[PDB]
């Protein structure tokens, strides 16, 4: 029951039949030696592609998650800049009532420090909207990197595959006839 | 010579020997001082320097002050009528109301704070930011969710929250009393033989304290029977105290009558209390102390003082509150159109195609392909794909699965529920968002991987097209599936004579009780299929048979599937242990489904319950639908008994991270925090903890690397006294079990260990009245690199074997310590105090290793007759350790993770990977004895192979063996269960498989019981 699986494993549609594994048309019803090495060889091959695509699936779920980060940063961004722009017209409401309000009493001083904090505002919302800025095509050279994981991973899993087959398939030739531990 | 003079160009000379973000966004601490733009009502900026720790009254008070010295000041109110309020980290805007909270743990994004006036003036209303604290997202993320499943989930489920909120203010205070501090009790009040004769005539020693001038206390020595309750060992301790020189025996028959029912007893040294009577044997703590040889130590604690410290829930309701399918007469087709966003390199790859099929767990119909069209770049098929099945004998729980393939390999994968929450057949255009291929799932289609698009969206988005027609198109009701099944009867009774593969025989009537008894993972064959299904009305003699008849049903046959579903419908309950089979991915029916729940509420005691709670929150990944009967099931036991919902919330807060159940598992989580009453206070406190341990070691392992031990430790304890972490690291609950309370830091005892993981050895004062009795110091390891729940499940099913031989009669002694994962990676463990590892027991012997030295050791804690109960001890443990490692297939075990305690018990830790998922890449033996551990079981001995010692042990070896090879079925089970969560050593049955072989099921247990010895033998050679 266990081994019958694992060479039914990625194949077509008590027999053991595959269709999941329909157990019993039924609808009506030499070198010995040197094949040894290349188990090693090839078992080398298939554990080194292993970490390859181990090492991106990290990455892979790391970019995922950096990139959804980033999102929510610029979300968070957007919304910290609204809150700015509605201070700006906030002030440009009781800034602008209070010129007029006197105009008179100091109005040079008074208002060079209503101007001033007016500047500082703005240039504050100056910051942010190029902190955003820089975050958003940080975010895209995130998302190129991100495409060539994938890319790299549905390149190397045909191969992992076929290099696995032909593993079992020599490990297979080898039991037919006749110490695996070490290759 | 060495290399041949082969070179390697490619080396270059210069993975070899996460994260969430910290207290403000990009750092993961704010800096000790930091300026932070306040935004006041007047329109004006003033910056502010503040210190990271500064709570916003202090910030608020100081603004005040420094805002007369801006402009329009003659503007603003008083402080007092103005809240601040920011964008958060999550990107919401929060309003921060309790003024008490310091601006590290704010979870700020940007360091400014708008003043504001409070709307919403039911301020009581937003302390959701609790809710949302608890669960990590907020619940205005909820809100704005479109699907109505999800909104319809939300407004359901409240019937089970106030439902429960019911009978917990049924008798309170008591039945509140109940579910804050519930009985923690063994399954059966029966006690063990080898317990019981530890008992001297079913007889302990008990100790009741008292306090009276609180200073001072007073033991009172009762000797009573051990299967006496609570009550009866209360007023024994009252007649003591009160015995004298002035009072008449009927004087003081009159003082305890007034005196007995106003105490209750509380253990010395946590919280657990006795509020039910059980007999004392019954309680966890009292058979606890009779193993190890202790005398129980409790506490008169009145009840005055309990309800005083209880407090009231004060459950509030939230603001939130055709055509039949068997008329449609036509086979399946579903439309595919185009993936959009594929990530193929066109100079490996020749062509790709979209794969697909209709599922039930396994497959209804021909598994089909379409026309390998437009490859690579600019893939389209514009196909109707026809799938042999008739739209009405389609089962309820129907589901396309399907993946992008290349030529064979997959690109990508997702699948739909082909009916939705109301039953309704799925109809117009959908847009799937893909999946990834997995580790272990080299196979094409993945049908045991989770319905629902992805919601992340840049991922190949399948789009496709489901055939309409006319209407609604919704299942039928059940009184017509009935109807349906009561003619298909009838009619097959007047059928006749001649037929082919479908009274009764005596040889057939065992040969069902035959299958009956065969594992899960024991495939059944077309014969036996429909040896099963016809005989299926006589198989309701053995209601342990139905899964197996489940499986032989065929459920793309509407007729039988009516018939099924009216055997089901009065089935007979059968123990969970075999019920819990049918909520795996295998049985996805909601009948069935449905079946099960209902043996739970009869059967499963919530004691039993707690400890598959595990099994059963990651049984819910395999739900059609978020509003089911399962959820309601566990969210009213949560809710019933805070024990349970204490491991429910973490089990699921742990997960929350994983975007498979983010959603689910969230709008769980909220009912939870919604319904649990005062708990999420504590819940808050303890998540405040987690989340400060979490970024202090975030830092150590990111910037804090290449800096001496020294440095770190430093860093570490500079951290560790400033007032915020104080405030938060303190007085808590310990996740590993809330009835431990943690109170002062010892910070003395606290360092980071060796490991480069930079795990916290952490210690805490445990501020119990009694702490003295049980334990002065609480201490557990926080462990931010590694990921805990495969050790967290091997942990429980070791604890479960240990069960398992105990209640039968033989006492293997393991120690399955707390291990909890609260995260991505993220977790506690529990510390074993007085254990070492044998590489420090040969480090610390070693004269400038001996075999001996162990033995050596464990003497030179163990002298007298201590010594040969202490043998005994290590002679039991390692058997058991033994069988448990063999069995599971664990890492390979050697001396730095294998400890042995003062006492001589031995155990092990850092399992590793547990069903051979390092080797099969068999049948591996992982505890090796070698002489070291051979020599301590013979005493003295030289040729310890030889000696009585070791047949002993040996037969301790077989008796384990086969008493776990007859439950093997719930040891399937349980793990079948746990494909649910993403663990590479569980992805797919045929993993599960080993468990099978290392047992030898199919075999006889005789055979077995030599495979067993056989296999022992090749790994020790010679003895067995
Ligand atoms: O009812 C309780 O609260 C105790 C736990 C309990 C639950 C179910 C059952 O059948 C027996 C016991």
């Amino acid at each position: 029951r266990e081994e019958v699986n694992e060479k039914l494993r990625d194949t077509a549609d008590t027999l053991t039949l595959r269709k999941n594994n329909k157990l019993i048309s039924l609808a009506q019803y030499d070198n010995i030696e040197a094949v040894g090495k290349k188990l090693h060889e090839y078992n080398t091959q298939f554990q080194e592609k292993s970490r390859e695509y181990d090492r991106l699936y990290e990455e892979y779920t790391r970019t995922s998650q950096e990139i959804q980060m980033k999102r929510t940063a610029i979300e968070a961004f957007n919304e910290t800049i609204k809150i700015f722009e509605e201070q700006c017209q906030t002030q440009e409401r009781y800034s602008k009532e209070y010129i007029e309000k006197f105009k008179r009493e100091g109005n040079e001083k008074e208002i060079q420090r209503i101007m001033h904090n007016y500047d500082k505002l703005k240039s504050r919302i100056s910051e942010i909207i190029d902190s955003r800025r820089r975050l958003e095509e940080d975010l895209k050279k995130q998302a190129a990197e991100y495409r060539e994981i994938d890319k790299r991973m549905n390149s190397i899993k045909p191969d992992l595959i076929q290099l696995r087959k032909t593993r079992d398939q020599y490990l297979m030739w080898l039991t037919q006839k006749g110490k695996l531990n070490e290759w | 010579s060495y290399y041949h003079h082969h070179h390697h160009h490619d080396y270059d000379i210069p993975g070899a020997m996460r994260p969430s973000s910290g207290e403000l966004w990009g750092i993961h601490l704010m800096p000790p001082r930091i300026l932070v733009e306040c935004l006041l009502p007047n329109g004006m900026i003033v910056t502010l320097e503040c210190l990271r720790e500064a709570t916003l009254i202090t910030i608020k008070h100081e603004l005040f002050k420094e805002a007369r010295k801006y402009p329009l000041h003659q503007l603003l109110q008083d402080e007092s009528s103005y809240i601040f309020v920011s964008v958060t980290q999550e990107a919401e805007r929060e309003e921060f109301f309790d003024e008490t909270r310091r601006l590290c743990d704010l979870r700020l994004f940007q360091p400014f704070l708008k003043v504001i006036e409070p709307v919403g003036n039911r301020e009581e209303k937003i302390l959701n930011r609790e809710i949302g604290f608890a669960i990590g997202m907020p619940v205005c993320e909820f809100d704005m969710v479109k699907d109505p499943e999800v909104q319809d989930f939300r407004r359901n489920i409240l019937n089970v929250c106030k439902e429960a909120v019911d009978l917990r203010d049924l008798n309170s205070p008591h039945s509140r009393a109940m579910y804050v501090y519930p009985p923690n009790v063994e399954s059966s009040p029966e006690l063990p033989k080898h317990i019981y004769n530890k008992l001297d005539k079913g007889q302990i020693i008990v100790v009741i304290w008292v306090i009276v001038p609180n200073n001072d206390k007073q033991k009172y020595t009762l000797k009573i029977n051990h299967d006496c309750v609570p009550e009866q060992v209360i007023a024994e301790a009252i007649r003591k105290k009160t015995r004298s020189m002035l009072l008449s025996s009927e004087q003081l028959k009159l003082c305890v009558l007034e005196y007995q029912g106003k105490y209750i007893l509380k253990v010395c040294g946590c919280d657990e209390y006795f509020l039910e009577k059980y007999p004392l044997s019954q309680y966890k703590y009292i058979r606890s102390c009779i193993m190890l040889g202790r005398m129980p130590n409790l506490m008169l604690m009145a009840k005055e003082s309990l309800y005083s410290q209880l407090p009231m829930d004060c459950f509030t309701m939230p603001s939130y509150s055709t055509k039949s399918l068997w008329v449609i007469n036509s086979a399946l087709r579903i439309k595919i159109l185009c993936a959009t966003y594929v990530n193929v390199n066109i100079r490996d790859i020749d062509k790709i195609y979209v794969r697909t099929g209709i599922y039930h767990g396994g497959e209804p119909l021909c598994d089909n392909v379409n026309t390998q069209r437009v490859p690579c770049s600019n893939p389209r098929w514009n196909e109707w794909l026809n799938y042999d099945i008739y739209i009405p004998d389609l089962p309820r729980a129907a589901r396309l699965c399907l993946s992008i393939c290349s030529v064979h390999c997959p690109l990508a994968w997702g699948n739909i529920n082909l009916f939705d929450y109301t039953d309704t057949l799925v109809s117009g255009k959908m847009a799937l968002n893909l999946w990834p291929v997995p580790h272990g799932l080299e196979d094409l289609l993945n049908p045991i991987g989770v319905t629902g698009s992805n919601p992340n969206k840049e991922t190949p988005c399948l789009e496709l097209e489901f055939d309409w027609f006319s209407s609604v198109v919704k299942f039928p009701d059940m009184s017509v599936i009935e109807e349906h099944a009561n003619w298909s009867v009838s009619r097959e009774a007047g059928f006749s004579y001649s037929h082919a593969g479908l009274e009764l025989r005596e040889n057939d009537k065992e040969q069902l009780k035959a299958i009956s008894t065969r594992d899960p993972l024991s495939e059944i064959t077309e014969q036996e299929k429909d040896f099963l299904w016809s005989h299926r009305h006589y198989c309701v003699t053995i209601p342990e048979i139905l899964p197996k008849l489940l499986l032989s049903v065929k459920w793309n046959s509407r007729d039988e599937v009516a018939q099924m579903y009216c055997l089901v419908k009065d089935w007979p309950p059968i123990k969970p242990e075999q019920a819990m089979e049918l909520l795996d991915c295998n049985y996805p029916d909601p009948m069935v489904r449905g079946f099960a729940v209902r043996c739970l509420e009869k059967y499963l005691t919530d004691d039993k319950l707690s400890q598959y709670l595990i099994q059963l929150v990651q049984v819910l990944k395999y739900e059609q639908y978020l509003d089911n009967l399962l959820v309601r099931f566990l969210l009213k036991k949560a809710l019933t008994n805070q024990r349970i919902g204490h491991f429910f919330f973490w089990h699921l807060k742990s997960e929350m991270h994983n975007k498979t159940v983010s959603q689910r598992f969230g709008l769980l989580l909220e009912s939870y925090c919604r319904a649990c009453g005062m708990y999420l206070k504590h819940l808050n406190r303890q998540v405040e903890a987690m989340e400060k341990l979490i970024n202090l070691t975030d830092i150590l392992k990111q910037e804090k690397k290449d800096e001496t031990q020294k440095v770190q430790m430093k860093f570490l304890v500079e951290q560790m006294r400033r007032p915020d972490f104080m405030d938060a690291l303190q007085g808590f609950l310990s996740p590993l079990n809330p009835a431990h309370q943690l109170g002062n830091l010892r910070l003395e005892e606290c360092r980071i260990m060796s490991s480069a993981k930079r795990p916290l050895w952490l210690n805490w004062e445990n501020p119990d009245i009694m702490s003295e009795l049980l334990f002065q110091n609480n201490e557990i390891i926080f462990k931010n690199g590694d990921d805990l729940r495969q050790d967290m499940l091997t942990l429980q099913i070791i604890r479960i074997m240990e069960n398992i031989w105990q209640n039968q009669g033989l006492d293997l002694r393991m120690l399955p310590y707390g291990c909890l994962s609260i995260g991505d990676c993220v977790g506690l463990i529990e510390v074993v105090r007085n254990s070492h590892t044998i590489m420090q027991i040969q480090c610390k012997g070693g004269l400038k290793f001996n075999s001996h030295t162990l033995h050596q050791w464990l003497k030179d804690k163990n002298k007298g007759e201590i010594y040969d109960a202490a043998i005994d001890l290590f002679t039991r443990s390692c058997a058991g350790y033994c069988v448990a490692t063999f069995i599971l297939g664990i890492g390979d075990r050697h001396n730095s993770n294998i400890m042995v305690k003062d006492d001589g018990q031995l155990f092990h830790i850092d399992f590793g990977h547990f069903l051979d998922h390092k080797k099969k890449k068999r049948e591996r033996v992982p505890f090796v004895l070698t002489q070291d551990f051979l020599i301590v079981i013979s005493k003295g001995a030289q040729e310890c192979t030889k000696t009585r010692e070791f047949e002993r042990f040996q037969e301790m070896c077989y008796k384990a063996y086969l008493a776990i090879r007859q439950h093997a079925n719930l040891f399937i089970n349980l793990f079948s269960m746990m494909l649910g969560s993403g663990m590479p050593e569980l992805q797919s049955f045929d993993d599960i498989a080993y468990i099978r072989k290392t047992l030898a099921l199919d075999k006889t247990e005789q055979e077995a019981l030599e495979y067993f010895m056989k296999q022992m033998n090749d790994a020790h050679h010679g003895g067995w």
